[PDB]
């Protein structure tokens, strides 16, 4: 599910799913 | 940054994990 264009909430959701307990930083700039 | 890598172009697990804590 990660190998595609991921924008906006779809990108955030992927970060969430992948990073799990590690958390993540989202900086769209 | 992540948008240029995953939104404007195709994402990868490799790149997503660069942003994990």
């Amino acid at each position: 599910f990660v190998n595609q264009h991921l924008c906006g909430s779809h990108l955030v959701e992927a970060l969430y799913l992948v990073c799990g307990e590690r958390g993540f930083f989202y900086t769209p700039k | 940054g992540i948008v240029e890598q995953c939104c404007t172009s195709i994402c990868s697990l490799y790149q997503l994990e660069n942003y994990c804590g």
